[PDB]
């Protein structure tokens, strides 16, 4: 029986063409090809993913186009991977990582043909840089939970994935299917381009900044930084005064002094140090 | 003519992708492919490529293969899967250009009127981006020498989608160092662009060493760049500059010392708001 | 499979139905721009299993 | 052939080097600014052309020479700041 | 289908549905943004509550029949006295609508 | 190396190589890469390699897992858990009970499941008057194993808490050191 | 049989000659028409791709089963510049490497009418290079009986080696349109 | 001096020493 | 971990939410909001947003299902915009009108002196009004008076009529009329105008209808 | 600062329950029940909690 | 929208009537209407091609 250890692991690359996929399509379900191989038992790599045509409305899934999926296959392995197809991903954009009936189907559909097709479902919308909602899936047979059985054995303790959402449990998660842990494949090589990403050129390194706009920028900061110098010094005198609110609602709806004081400090003294330091350094360098 | 243009971490993963693909099946040290993107005003988002089957020798310069039936086909389906991806150019994964890349951009140039390539060094780099982006311009001599096709540098980043700047940050959720500060980081940024032009100096010098020798030809207009820049130098010691330049370290030292004055001010603020708080504590744990 | 697309279409056909009126009949290709007695518009891309020329306002 | 720094010329030099009157050469480097062969300006109570650029021109081997060893010594300042500044920020410095 | 409101962050915008609740939306991406400005009808999604389309103007089923009510096909004929009556109504109804600068000239705004 | 797995086995390595010796160098290594290191599953790992170092001394113990256990990790907190455990099997030492006490009840399956089994493991072969928490552990798991509320995950740890509890027909201790002070290599491998 | 082939179709400024009716490029279309006809009625997984060769040595259609695209190509084709074939045979080489089927058998065959101005040493060389590599070409001549014809069947022969059967030669003199010989040419007949 | 008059009172700021039903309760309603 | 966490936490302002009204503050992290769909609710507020912006009758972003305040709209939220000056403005002008000079200079003293010269009104110590009801029958001036005003004004205009304000969703037109003042006070210098203000500023009310 | 970050990560956890409606007691009755108008519509008699 | 149009209302005095000092709430909401409709006729709005004719 499946073992609850299985883990998929998504690559970089098959990451970042479901997010994609994703938000070009929104709130169109759409779907694609996860092409990989079952290494073993309990080991699924998805080395690459490619989108299928979703034509016309997609609010649902649209009955993977057999010709499209063949042309894709082949051209692909004519140009590198020749790679099966070990699942499908869709999107669900701010619904959560839960499966519909539709969705169910297809997974039944993609089984037939592969005991081992998993279905993975990416949230574009509920991702954020750092956490990327995802989830891997496959289905519980009615026969056996109806037959009193567990689809999933238990060899390890890997069954601790994030104690599944409210939104997955009441949309059917533990009944008809269960969640498969995902992990990712870190290379050490696409990360070093990922942080290439934000670089910038030496020009904007040791460029100074418009001298007119620096001392401008310096004249209107220290102005408002003079009001909040008012503003601070009535506000530490009303402070000790009276807390039965202060610590609350004292300053809800109403300007921080310190607060905003504070900012400014910070960023008028980023902007003079680092542009004494350019025009310093350029003044050597630039001889 | 294109002055800027954007690739993407998906173009990026994609293009090592390839290599790692091509390196797999067989033995090239090189691999090209088709580059799809939009056309912002005059400004190129590459947004995604796809491989296409490319060999070429090692010795004749002219001998190679492109597979522009397979790159059209791919590029159909692709336009099937998403509209506004049209094809922008090319790519190749060679540390430097090659002799076939004119012949093989009038290949390109027969789809796209205008277009981009990019060499996207797979190689990890230290002191440069990893993309490289060119485009073909007839070159009109003035010394009367016959117009010939020559690549031109357009300046080229990285830039990523919502979706594909999520991915990338959860990629890099423990290598990219975000506890550093705006200070800090620009500093970092600072001495990168140090770096970065003591390399540009270094390829000049070197280039100069070659002519000096003899291994390369005298290149004139490389020359005149070259005297044009040296005598564009700046001279800090004219007794302007220099009243200028401490005018405006003054202008800002005095600004730097503002905010340091009401940082220690704001400090002093918590310090006493701290101690106030710790005596509240202490004397109520002592009633 | 006329016998099948039948079964999914009364399938779907299936009582009770929530009625609601026709108010607005746009062109696209025809689509409507329906309001449902719980007091809802709902804009329909396809009108549905009714012949388009067949509803007015 | 004048330096970057003294590149200061006297009416007196260009009338000397061009077989021309104090009273031409003013015209003479009115109209070289104008064909844009040079860049600079003119101060005729002190009789000082100042420049700033001229056209690029041909260099011989010696010239590139010299020109390497000045890039040189431009590469050797841009080294000892990259090290001056890494050393001394190497705390914050990421 | 509810109407934009405001357009915040070229991916959020402000939408009340029909219904009356108003939220804050994401729009499916070819949709011109610059045609749906405050005020226009859109189509949220029945789920996500993002845009999909930008439609016209609403027009009541009350005012299509208002405007599509058949008028028998009376003529002037049929009505007796009313002769100077009628040649008042057609001067604010008729002529204004078909020779508008004629009454430019004179300087007024018919009635 | 790159395998997080690998570096899982170096952190093993270095609890069996050190073992009881108690090395500083060794905890050094050990506490720093559960702190720092990008994987949960090799920050456990390292904190139970810091248990595993420090049993020659369990008075030493509670405070580092202390720091690790009333902490961020789930995987920090479990790797605590566990390394009391280990610290202290055979001990009865009331300072790692009263911190493992807090960590039952925790807001993490696995967590309790650990700091269950690492109680257990701790009063194992104990009393009452020895140590007056084994009712309240024993009461604590009876319940936990029949309620519904808890997850499967605390359950096991429940069952395992008993089963280590009454090891042996209660005629067993687990010790990591012989009684004449030799470190038992059977013990070390089977814990 | 599963076959992998591309025609190389030599359109130098010489195929405006008149010795084949009405002129060599209507020849030259005949026989790539019979050609291709024959590969499609034969296996029909078999694929053709289409090369000329000229000052640029283009590739007009990789391989592709249909035959309307190939002919269209070869139709939409004028004379001009002179022949390299080396190239020519380098880029039909790379092409056969870079086909989808690799279990089909390599195949290139070359209409190459003209004046080869190619040192029979490389010409020798890149005959060997092919047949190491295996693949086999069967070469067609027209027009200059006697110009490159030896260099030819030096060629052939080198391909050959011993028992290097897949390597051919059929050059045919100056007559009627180049049908009749390519029907009854060993090549077609052995298909 | 300011520089350090700000460090020296962050440095001196001193920090004094300092539900599962809830936990329960929440996993019960939901 | 901190600033991972603070970013991860920025997942529950996921785009589908809808917007509400901040009524009042409880705690530091709780807050009653009146939702648009017509009740109030007692929730908890995200951290990360900027207590000054929780401003009263302040727009705020309740997420969808937990219906918690999770961020603060800009306040230019409203279903009555202002006029786009460049073509809704009319083409009345006090030249156009001819007469009426007294009560030309009412409104103007009423309504443009003190929007630029209200220091001139502290400094002499008068309170400006608020509010003008240019009363009297049908067809003295008064719609014709407004649309000069708002001809000739460089303040914003926001123009509305009282019988808009009756939405059939309850709720709505106390959220217009906090809309419009809302719109009124961050585009300040404003000039609201309510065309037959006796639509809903009438005496006589039947509750129970 | 481990307090802090878990307080966060917490937060996002609890963040997503349902929103506490607000009414107002119109009177309080015996057993612990008090009857309170909950806003907008509704009239509903409701346990007081054990706090 | 139809720039050049009529509107008919026939026995306005339906809408029309005078307003009530002392009417009911049925009388206010007719009396909301009506002056939507006097609004829309010769409000801040100008009407342009757009006529009136009232029975
Ligand atoms: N003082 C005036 N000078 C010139 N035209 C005027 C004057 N007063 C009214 N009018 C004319 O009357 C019409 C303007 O009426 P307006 O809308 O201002 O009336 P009102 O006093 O607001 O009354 P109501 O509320 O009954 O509509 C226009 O035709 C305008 O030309
Ligand atoms: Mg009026």
């Amino acid at each position: 029986a499946v073992d609850t250890a299985e883990q998929v692991y998504i690559s970089s690359l098959a990451l970042l063409k479901m997010l994609k996929h994703g938000r070009a399509g929104v709130p169109m379900e759409v779907m694609g090809l996860m092409l990989g191989e079952f290494v073993d038992d309990y080991t699924v790599r998805v080395i690459d993913v490619f989108a299928m045509p979703q034509s016309g409305t997609g609010v649902s899934v649209e009955a993977v186009d057999p010709v499209f999926q063949a042309k894709m296959l082949d051209m692909l392995k004519q140009t590198g991977r020749p790679e099966m197809v070990v699942g499908w991903y869709h999107s669900h954009p701010g619904f959560g990582c839960w499966l519909s009936g539709v969705d169910i189907n297809t997974q039944q559909s993609f089984e037939a043909l592969s005991e081992r097709a998993v279905a993975v479902v990416v949230d574009p919308i509920q991702s954020v840089k750092g956490k990327v909602v995802i989830d891997a899936f496959r289905l519980i047979n009615a026969n056996m939970m109806v037959l009193g059985h567990e689809p999933r054995q238990t060899t390890s303790n890997l069954g601790h994935l994030n104690k599944p959402s409210i939104q997955a449990l009441i949309h059917g998660l533990n009944r008809h299917y269960y969640s498969i842990t995902i992990n990712y494949r870190k290379n050490e090589l696409e990360q070093k381009m990922l942080l290439n990403l934000h670089k910038k050129s030496w020009m904007e390194g040791l460029t100074l900044q418009d001298y007119s706009e620096h001392c401008k920028h310096n004249e209107s900061v220290v102005k408002e930084m003079l009001e909040l110098a008012k503003n601070y010094n009535k506000a530490v005198e009303e402070e000790d005064k009276m807390t039965p609110e202060q610590l609350a609602i004292k300053n809800v709806g109403k300007q921080d002094p310190k607060r905003h004081l504070e900012e400014h400090v910070d960023v008028l003294m980023t902007s003079n140090i680092v542009q004494c330091l350019a025009a310093m350094l350029d003044t050597v360098v630039f001889k | 003519a294109v002055q800027k243009v954007v690739v993407h971490p998906l173009v990026l993963l994609s293009v090592v992708d390839h290599f790692n693909r091509i390196g797999k099946v067989g033995n090239q040290k090189r691999v090209v492919g088709v580059l799809l993107g939009s056309w912002q005003k005059k400004v190129l988002d590459v947004s995604n490529s796809f491989a296409v089957p490319f060999d070429e020798d090692d010795k004749d310069d002219s001998v190679w293969f492109l597979d522009h039936d397979y790159l059209e086909n791919m590029y159909g389906m692709f336009k099937k899967v998403n509209a506004r991806e049209r094809i922008v150019g090319w790519y190749h994964t060679g540390p430097k250009l090659h002799k076939n890349d004119i012949a093989i951009n009038e290949l390109m140039k027969r789809y796209c009127p205008n277009s981009v390539l990019v060499i996207i060094d797979v190689k990890p780099k230290d002191l440069g981006l990893p993309t490289e982006a060119y485009i073909s311009v007839e070159e009109v001599h003035d010394d009367g020498t016959p117009t010939s096709k020559t690549f031109e540098h357009v300046t080229s980043e990285i830039g990523a989608e919502e979706a594909e700047e999520v991915g990338v940050e959860h990629l890099l959720r423990d290598i990219k160092d975000t506890t550093v500060g705006t200070l800090s980081q620009r500093i970092t940024n600072q001495v990168h662009g140090l770096k970065g032009l003591n390399s540009k100096l270094l390829d000049i010098r070197s280039y100069l060493e070659k002519v000096a020798t003899g291994k390369l030809p005298i290149n004139h207009q490389i020359i005149y760049q070259l005297q044009d820049v040296f005598n564009l130098l700046p001279d800090v010691s004219l007794q302007e500059f220099v009243k200028a330049f401490y005018l405006k370290t003054n202008d800002q030292m005095v600004v730097v010392y503002l905010a340091s004055l009401i940082r220690s001010v704001v400090a002093l603020h918590n310090l006493i708001n701290n101690k106030i708080a710790n005596r509240d504590a202490e004397k109520k744990e002592g009633q | 499979k006329i016998k099948e697309n039948s079964e999914k279409i009364k399938v779907n056909k299936t009582l009770p139905y929530l009625v609601s009126n026709v108010i607005e009949l746009l062109d696209v290709g025809k689509c409507a721009v329906i309001k449902t007695s719980t007091r809802q518009t709902y804009f329909l891309p396809v009108i549905g299993l009714v012949d388009a020329e067949k509803l007015k306002p | 052939t004048r330096p970057a720094n003294h590149r200061q010329l006297t009416f007196e030099e260009i009338a000397k080097s061009a077989k021309i009157t104090v009273n031409e050469v003013e015209l003479l480097v009115m109209k070289a600014l104008s064909v844009g062969l040079v860049k600079g300006s003119i101060d005729e109570v002190d009789k000082r052309v100042h420049m700033t650029w001229v056209q690029p021109r041909v260099l011989d081997l010696q010239q590139i020479k010299g020109m390497k060893d000045r890039l040189e010594f431009w590469c050797t300042d841009v080294k000892s700041m990259e090290m001056l500044v890494e050393h001394q920020a190497h705390d914050i410095l990421t | 289908v509810g109407e934009v409101l405001k357009q915040l962050t070229e991916e959020k915008f402000i939408v009340k549905a029909t219904n009356g609740p108003r939220y804050v939306v994401g729009c499916r991406r070819q949709l011109d943004k610059s045609k749906l400005k405050p005020g226009t009808r859109v189509a949220l999604d029945m789920t996500t509550l993002t845009i999909m389309r930008y439609l016209p103007r609403e027009v009541d089923p009350l005012v299509y029949n208002m405007s599509h009510e058949d008028p028998g096909n009376v003529s002037y004929s049929e009505i007796g006295g009313l002769s100077e009556q009628i040649r008042e109504l057609r001067e604010v109804i008729e002529l204004p609508l078909t020779n508008p600068e004629l009454f430019q000239r004179v300087g007024i705004i018919p009635p | 190396d790159k395998d997080p797995i690998l570096r899982r086995s170096g952190m093993y390595t270095v609890a069996m190589a050190y073992c009881g010796s108690g090395n500083n160098k060794a905890i050094r290594r050990l506490l720093h890469v559960a702190v720092s290191d990008v994987n949960d599953d090799v920050r456990r790992a390292a904190v139970e390699s810091l248990g595993f170092i420090l049993f020659r001394t369990p008075e030493q113990c509670p405070s580092v897992v202390s720091l690790l256990s009333e902490s961020y990790n789930p995987h920090v907190r479990y790797g605590a858990a566990m390394a009391l455990g280990i610290c202290c099997a055979g001990t009865g030492n009331k300072e790692a009970i009263n911190l493992l006490e807090p960590m039952t009840n925790d807001p993490v399956n696995y967590v309790r499941q650990g700091a269950l089994i690492a109680s257990a493991l701790i009063m194992i072969q104990q009393t009452e008057i020895t140590c007056p928490k084994v009712n309240q552990f024993r009461q604590l798991y009876s319940k936990v194993i029949n309620d519904k509320h808890d997850d499967v995950m605390a359950k096991f740890g429940a069952i395992l808490a008993q089963g280590i509890l009454d090891a042996g027909g209660h005629n067993v201790t687990i010790s990591l050191q012989s009684r004449t002070g030799h470190t038992h290599m059977p013990s070390v491998v089977g814990v | 049989v599963l076959e992998s082939t591309m025609v190389c179709v030599d359109n130098s400024e010489y195929m405006r000659n008149g010795d084949f009716l009405p002129t060599r490029l209507q020849a030259q279309q005949d026989a790539v028409n019979i050609v291709c006809h024959s590969k499609t009625r034969s296996n029909p997984e078999n694929n053709v791709g289409l090369i000329t060769l000229a000052n640029d040595c283009e590739v007009l259609t990789t391989l592709t089963p249909d035959t309307g695209r190939i002919l269209s190509k070869l139709h939409t084709v004028q004379p001009k510049g002179k022949i390299t074939f080396c190239t020519g045979i380098r880029v039909a080489h790379l092409a056969l490497k870079h086909r989808q089927g690799k279990n089909h058998k390599m195949r290139i065959i070359a209409f190459v009418g003209s004046p080869v101005e190619d040192n029979e040493k490389d010409l020798v060389k890149l005959a060997k290079r092919l047949k190491k590599e295996k693949v086999n070409v069967d070469i067609i001549n027209f027009g200059e009986e006697e110009v490159n014809t030896e260099k030819l069947t030096a060629f052939v022969n080198t391909l050959n080696g011993k028992d290097g059967t897949g390597s051919h030669l059929v050059t045919v003199p100056p007559g009627p349109s180049l049908a009749d010989a390519l029907i009854s040419s060993p090549i077609l007949a052995g298909e | 001096f300011c520089l350090d008059i700000h460090n020296m009172s962050v440095k001196a700021m001193r920090f004094p020493p300092k539900s599962a039903e809830e936990r329960r309760e929440r996993e019960q309603q939901d | 971990e901190f600033l991972h966490a603070q970013e991860e936490v920025k997942r529950i302002q996921s785009i589908p939410l809808v917007i509400g009204q901040f009524l009042e503050a409880v705690d530091q992290n709780t807050a009653i909001v009146g939702s648009t769909t017509g009740s109030n609710y007692y929730v908890r507020i995200l951290s990360t947003i900027d207590r000054e912006l929780l401003k009263p009758n302040a727009s705020v972003a309740l997420h969808k299902h937990s219906n918690a305040l999770v961020d603060v709209l800009p306040p230019e939220a409203d279903s009555s915009i202002m006029m786009l000056t460049s073509d809704q403005k009319p083409d009345v002008m006090y030249a156009d009108i001819g007469g009426m000079d007294i009560q030309k200079q009412e409104v103007r003293e009423a309504v443009e002196l003190p929007l630029t010269h209200f220091e001139l009104y502290k400094q002499i110590g008068i309170d400006p009004p608020r509010g003008v009801l240019m009363y009297g029958p049908p067809g003295c001036g008064k719609t014709m008076l407004a649309k000069a005003v708002a001809h000739h004004t460089t303040a914003a205009f926001i123009r509305v009529v009282g019988s808009e304000f009756v939405q059939k969703y309850l709720g709505e037109g106390p959220r217009m009329v906090r809309d419009v003042f809302r719109l009124a006070k961050e585009n300040a210098p404003a000039i609201i105008f309510i065309d037959e203000i006796d639509a809903i500023a009438t005496k006589r009310f039947d509750a129970q209808t | 600062l481990n307090a802090k970050v878990r307080l966060l990560r917490e937060e996002l956890q609890l963040l997503q329950e349902q929103g506490s409606y607000v009414g107002e007691v119109v009177r309080a009755m015996d057993k612990k029940k008090v009857l309170v108008k909950v806003h907008p519509e509704g009239k509903f008699v409701v346990d007081v909690d054990k706090n | 929208d139809h720039q050049p149009c009529i509107i008919f209302m026939d026995e306005i005095d339906a809408i029309g009537g005078r307003r009530f000092s002392e009417g009911t709430s049925a009388d206010r909401e007719i009396q909301r209407t009506l002056m939507e409709l006097l609004n829309q006729m010769d409000g801040f709005d100008t009407l342009h091609r757009v006529k009136m004719i009232m029975a």
